[PDB]
RNA sequence: UUAAUUGCGAUAACGAACGAGACCUUAACCUACUAAAUAGUGGUGCUAGCAUUUGCUGGUUAUCCACUUCUUAGAGGGACUAUCGGUUUCAAGCCGAUGGAAGUUUGAGGCAAUAACAGGUCUGUGAUGCCCUUAGACGUUCUGGGCCGCACGCGCGCUACACUGACGGAGCCAGCGAGUCUAACCUUGGCCGAGAGGUCUUGGUAAUCUUGUGAAACUCCGUCGUGCUGGGGAUAGAGCAUUGUAAUUAUUGCUCUUCAACGAGGAAUUCCUAGUAAGCGCAAGUCAUCAGCUUGCGUUGAUUACGUCCCUGCCCUUUGUACACAC
């Protein structure tokens, strides 16, 4: 606890890609105003989720054919971190809709 | 330090990157020589960025080229324009503009896919048909 | 397939009318100008504004231009 | 046969039921100063110098 | 219909025409003669280790052979 | 790998297991024309008779005319694994017999004719001559069978 | 329980909603307001609320056997 | 004079390993040879009885020395081809699972290959010091 | 002409080509001039590639195939009949056959015997219906170059195609002699025949 | 004139609105910024193997350092037919040349006005009016069969009629995906088995592992040699396996065996203008298993034309009408 890093890795996902690079860019600003040692945020491939399916109830008409598209945008990011400066900023003010994960490596 | 400059070229889907540093005119790609390029009957096709400029200006030059994607030919393709840009880029850093510029009109002169990628693209499929502008068959009967 | 519809041509006459001292005949300079004195609300826009009025512009400059 | 040759210089207009035959105003290469005007079938440009196996004979599909 | 083996009678239409064929291939060695398609690949080859005819490119499903100097 | 010159000590045409076989073209593709033989159990007899493929089944000797059909009747004595036959496990005697020549029709005619006195109900369309493997009849086989 | 707990809040300016202004189209009608009365309240409310434009499309069988559509809009709007 | 099994032909290379295996007599050939297709893909076996266990054996030790390490499952994919399924469309199989397991400890006896525990068999120190003598014997001959 | 030396090894066959830049390896372009004119400015010369395969984009203004090489687009006629279409490598494979083909007969520059046999195969007239109906007449015109090359290069393969259909023939050999007896003019080859058969279908309907 | 009621103009019309366009997603470029042991590269703290005086290759990122060219994704930049020439009523425009990653609306889609159709769907809906039925039920469940049944006709397709090929060996290169603790999903590696597949294990809730999905067409080296032939694989028999409680009316896979029609297709008819047609496979959808189907993706990649109203269809103007349920 006495200034012990704990090697932490952020990895952020959701839809709404524009709230999370906002939050990407909060969790890198919190690190260099506390002289944090870091690597930058890793973007990783899009995953275009996707649904082929007849407009059409029935059979008749046409066959058209829809293509619906979920994005999500995963992003992750380590870094060496204290105990205390992690907890007090990412157990409070969490952005709304987007998932967050906190794990630890020790390699 | 090593004088290196690292370049690419681009075929359709295949991408050969070329690392193009000083010696004695080492020209390996995936490990194996230019004259072992496959398949033989476009051998020619990687040998004019090499016979057209003059084999005397590979003296001091090491060109090591690794590709991967597209197919048999769209690599070969892609290929012959890493070789061609790299030595170009390598020419504009370490080298006069006069045996660039004298290059980039070669190059130019001959055909421009040795600098230039090709901008065609696939196209995506449409429902109701095969391919992108093909459609299937009706029969009003 | 290349004709500019009213939205591109009324602005681009509108802004030759109460701009043409700050104008040149240059798009790469008139597109930076369409920005600061006009507001589009993207950059095809005003790329098709300000490549307009270049092409207008070169037509002022050897004769007028009735409108 | 001793086929003349002929020099295409001006498109007049594309011609022919299905379109498919162009319209042309053609000089001569031999005897400079006779143009006529025929009926091609292939595209066709400025300066594209093509044999007339008979040169007696003006187009008659027209506008 | 073809020779499909050699003897010879038919040993002698070879060794007295291939000389002054200016073209000599697997497909040309039936039209003209009468013996098979296997048979006229073991002739080409055979003809090219003594040295009668020369090659011009070595391909399968396809030969270039010509006449010598 | 190399190919050596042949001289013509060629045979006319010949008769093994009560049909005609055509000389002129190669012996394993000759065999082929044996009812009950196909490509893979005639290139099979030949390897196990040690004759060289390139013989053409015109330029052969008796000796070795004898081998292949001995070979060809009683498989299993010369190393063939009993997965390779006509006939695998029979239904009468348990035992592994490739059919040949006259005896396929013959044999096939006995399970079918076995099966219609079974009335079994691949033997019951059979007996009509109708789609037996379960194939749709709706717009199919309007010629034969 | 206590993982997760629900949060009502009131809605600012109920006029540019659809969602909202569509239920109350409907309840209206189950009350018996006849429907041009009330389609005209509806898009009337929505334009003074502050929207630039509304669109009220009421398809379906009424007074007669055969159905029929019918349009009340006010304002503009865009489509594509 | 350096070289290593990437500067001579590839289709070469089996052509002489083969032959060398041939003339070395200590493969132990498992005996099933001439009789399997090598392929449920296939349809015919192969045309050299005698030496197609001998080139598929040249094959998989090259393929050993150019990759990190290659097991039973990437080598059926490797050689296998397009079956002709009939009536319907073609379609791709894996090779014969036996043959090119056995091929492995075939060269794992002579040592070509080791266990590589990080997967399936890497290229021996003995296994690749005799693919260079034979790259070595072709390009200079 | 003289040699140099690179850390990797190059043959001296191909080290000769930059003083020279030929076909495969065999055949120049230069002294291959079009001797029959009204043609020129459509078979396309005087700049050379080593091989007939080039991914270039010819179809995008309406006479950008013309600047295309001449040996370019006879390949690119080969790969017709539906199995073949793509295999663009077969077919340069086919050409180096049929111009070693020529070379071993026909002692003159394939290059320049193809060139020959396009003049002597392009139909200098043709006709096309005209009436508003099935049962209407039938009217003569004039060939524009670009079509008559174009057609040169189809009476050619076509006719070289179903000759190897079907025959123990190969394909390059078909090619071959459909070349130098086109080159010649014999009215023997399919080209020839056809390209009489359209002109003086031209000459009666006038 | 434009793809466009797109505009230039004409003008008893004038100024507008929707639609179109603009817009959005995606592809093409970025040696410019941000960065990365889930991406890659190069030297090497550590190095190792082969051949020789250094080329190829295998591992460690307190058993290392540096970076973003290639990959990724955020911010953005970039194209507006830019420049020049020609033509046009010298207008909107169009055409050619140059440059450029891109000059076909830069390619392709998403959305899409008014007015309608007695178009389809009550067999998607716990959406529903009315009618019928409701205990021997037209509710639901269980057993078995049928939807696949075969004198015949029609449509969408797959494999071919072969050498530009079949087969054998060898060389051997993609991209879009999906995937298990809510228990068997993707399956690597080892073993057995001809093969299908069985078995012992490993990794991956996934840029990590399946998977560099080492796909097919393709390329080379050989066998075949114009022979309904080693083309073609329909029909039919025996057996070995997998999925399922269950395979018979053969789910499918594999092995051997019969080697049918078909020798390029009549009348007629479909789609298509550049990474397009066509060939070739791969993924996903449905899915316990089964694709010959569909939706996408990539590989190889043409011919021809940059046009017209000849046919067909649609729209508009003029005209005729005894039609308006509208020939
Ligand atoms: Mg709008
Ligand atoms: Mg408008
Ligand atoms: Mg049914
Ligand atoms: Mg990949
Ligand atoms: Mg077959
Ligand atoms: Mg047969
Ligand atoms: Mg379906
Ligand atoms: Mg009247």
């Amino acid at each position: 606890q006495q200034q012990q890093i704990i090697k932490i890795r952020i990895t952020l996902t959701s839809t709404k890609v524009k709230q999370l690079e906002n939050v990407s860019s909060n969790i890198v600003k919190n690190a260099e105003q506390h002289n944090l040692v870091k690597k930058g945020p890793v973007r990783l491939p899009t995953k275009v989720l996707k649904i082929s399916t007849r407009k059409t109830p029935n059979g008749e008409g046409s066959k058209t054919w829809e293509t619906y598209e979920m994005r999500i945008h995963k992003r992750y990011i380590d870094l060496e971190a204290p105990v205390q400066i992690v907890k007090r900023i990412t157990q409070i003010t969490i952005e709304p809709g987007v998932d967050v994960e906190v794990v630890v490596a020790s390699n | 330090a090593v004088p290196s400059v690292q370049t690419f070229g681009k075929k359709k889907s295949a991408t050969a990157v070329a690392h193009v540093k000083a010696g004695k005119g080492l020209i390996k790609v995936n490990g194996s020589p230019i004259t072992l390029v496959e398949p033989e009957i476009l051998r020619f096709k990687v040998y004019e960025p090499l016979l057209l400029v003059g084999l005397d200006k590979f003296s001091n030059i090491d060109i090591r080229v690794r590709v991967t994607g597209g197919g048999h030919v769209s690599q070969v393709y892609a290929i012959r324009q890493a070789i061609a840009k790299g030595l170009v880029a390598y020419h504009q850093k370490y080298v006069d503009e006069q045996s660039k510029n004298e290059l980039k009109k070669a190059f130019t002169s001959y055909d421009r896919t040795l600098l230039i990628a090709d901008s065609r693209r696939p196209e995506p499929k449409k429902f109701g048909g095969k391919g992108a502008r093909s459609r299937f068959q009706k029969s009003y009967r | 397939g290349r004709v500019r519809t009213k939205t591109v041509k009324r602005a681009s006459k509108a802004l030759i009318e109460r701009y043409y001292p700050k104008l040149t005949l240059d798009f790469q300079t008139n597109k930076r100008l369409c920005d600061e004195i006009a507001t589009i609300q993207s950059k095809r826009l005003r790329n098709k504004i300000a490549g307009y009025t270049t092409h207008l512009m070169k037509r002022i400059q050897k004769g007028p231009v009735r409108g | 046969t001793p086929v003349t040759l002929a020099k295409v210089i001006k498109v007049l207009g594309r011609t022919g039921s299905r379109g498919g035959v162009t319209q042309v105003r053609v000089e001569f290469l031999e005897d400079t100063s006779r143009t006529i005007v025929r009926n091609v079938k292939g595209p066709v440009r400025e300066n594209d110098i093509l044999v007339l196996m008979e040169s007696e004979r003006e187009a008659r599909r027209l506008r | 219909q073809h020779a499909v083996i050699l003897d010879q009678e038919k040993y002698d239409r070879i060794l007295k025409e291939v000389p002054t064929y200016r073209y000599v291939s697997v497909s040309v060695l039936v039209d003209r003669l009468k013996i098979g398609g296997s048979l006229a690949r073991i002739a080409l080859r055979h003809l090219e280790k003594e040295g009668i005819i020369k090659p011009i490119s070595k391909h399968s499903k396809q030969a270039i052979y010509t006449r010598a100097t | 790998s190399l190919v050596v010159q042949e001289q013509g000590s060629f045979q006319h045409i010949l008769r093994l297991l009560n049909t005609n076989v055509d000389g002129n073209i190669k012996i394993v593709y000759a065999l082929t024309t044996i009812k009950g033989v196909g490509r893979r159990y005639s290139n099979l007899v030949c390897k196990k008779a040690d004759v060289d493929l390139h013989k053409r089944a015109g330029e052969l000797t008796q000796e070795e005319l004898e081998r292949i059909v001995q070979i060809m009747q009683n498989p299993t004595h010369y190393k063939i694994p009993a997965w390779f036959l006509n006939r695998q496990n029979d239904i009468t005697d348990g035992k592994d017999y490739h059919t040949l020549a006259n005896n396929v029709e013959s044999k096939l005619r006995d399970d079918l004719e076995r099966l219609k006195k079974i009335r079994a109900h691949r033997g019951i369309r059979h007996f009509w001559g109708l789609r037996v493997r379960g194939q749709h009849t709706k717009t199919t086989g309007r010629r034969r069978a | 329980p206590g993982t997760i707990v629900l949060y009502a809040e009131r809605v600012q300016d109920r006029g540019l909603s659809a969602v909202a202004q569509a239920e109350s189209m409907k309840f209206k009608l189950l009350n018996g307001l006849a429907i041009r009365r009330a389609a005209y309240g509806v898009v009337r409310y929505v334009m003074e609320s502050g929207a630039k434009g509304c669109e009220v499309v009421v398809s379906g069988k009424l007074r007669a056997a055969r159905a029929k559509a019918m349009k009340f809009a006010d304002g503009f709007l865009i489509h594509s | 004079p350096g070289v290593s099994v990437r500067d001579v032909a590839a289709q070469d290379f089996i052509n002489a390993y083969a032959s060398f295996l041939q003339r070395q007599g200590k493969l132990e050939v498992p005996g099933y040879v001439d009789i399997v297709k090598t392929s449920s893909g296939n349809e015919m076996p192969p045309q050299d009885a005698e030496g197609w266990f001998y080139k598929r054996a040249a094959s998989v030790a090259r393929h050993i020395y150019m990759r990190k390490q290659v097991g039973v499952g990437k080598l059926n994919k490797l050689y296998g081809g397009a079956k002709s399924r009939g009536v319907r469309p073609y379609k791709h199989i894996d090779a014969s699972g036996s043959i090119n397991r056995k091929v492995l400890q075939a060269l794992e006896k002579i040592g070509i290959v080791e266990i590589s525990p990080k997967g399936g068999r890497r290229i021996s120190e003995n296994g690749q010091r005799d693919l260079d003598r034979i790259a070595a014997q072709t390009l200079e001959e | 002409f003289t040699p140099v030396v690179l850390a990797t090894p190059i043959p001296e066959e191909v080290q000769q080509a930059q003083t020279e830049i030929k076909l495969f390896n065999k055949w120049s372009f230069e002294e291959v001039e079009v001797k029959d004119a009204s043609l020129v400015d459509y078979v396309q010369v005087r700049q050379p590639i080593f091989v007939a395969h080039t991914a270039g984009r010819y179809a995008n203004k309406r006479f950008r195939k013309a600047q295309c090489p001449i040996i370019e687009r006879l390949t690119n006629s080969l790969m017709m009949n539906g199995r073949n279409n793509g295999k663009k490598l077969k077919a340069v494979r086919i050409i180096k056959h049929t111009l070693d083909i020529i070379n071993v007969l026909t002692d003159q520059n394939p290059i320049q015997v193809v060139v020959d046999a396009i003049t002597n195969t392009g139909p200098r007239e043709d006709t096309t219906r005209v009436g508003g109906g099935g049962a209407a007449r039938r009217q003569a015109v004039d060939v524009s170059p670009l079509r008559r090359v174009n057609q040169a290069i189809a009476l050619l393969t076509i006719g070289a195609r179903e000759a190897a259909f079907r025959n123990i023939k190969t394909i390059a050999e078909t090619l071959a002699e459909e070349l130098i007896n086109a080159a010649k003019g014999s009215s023997t080859s399919y080209a020839i025949k056809k390209k009489d058969e359209l002109e003086r279908v031209a000459k009666s309907n006038r």
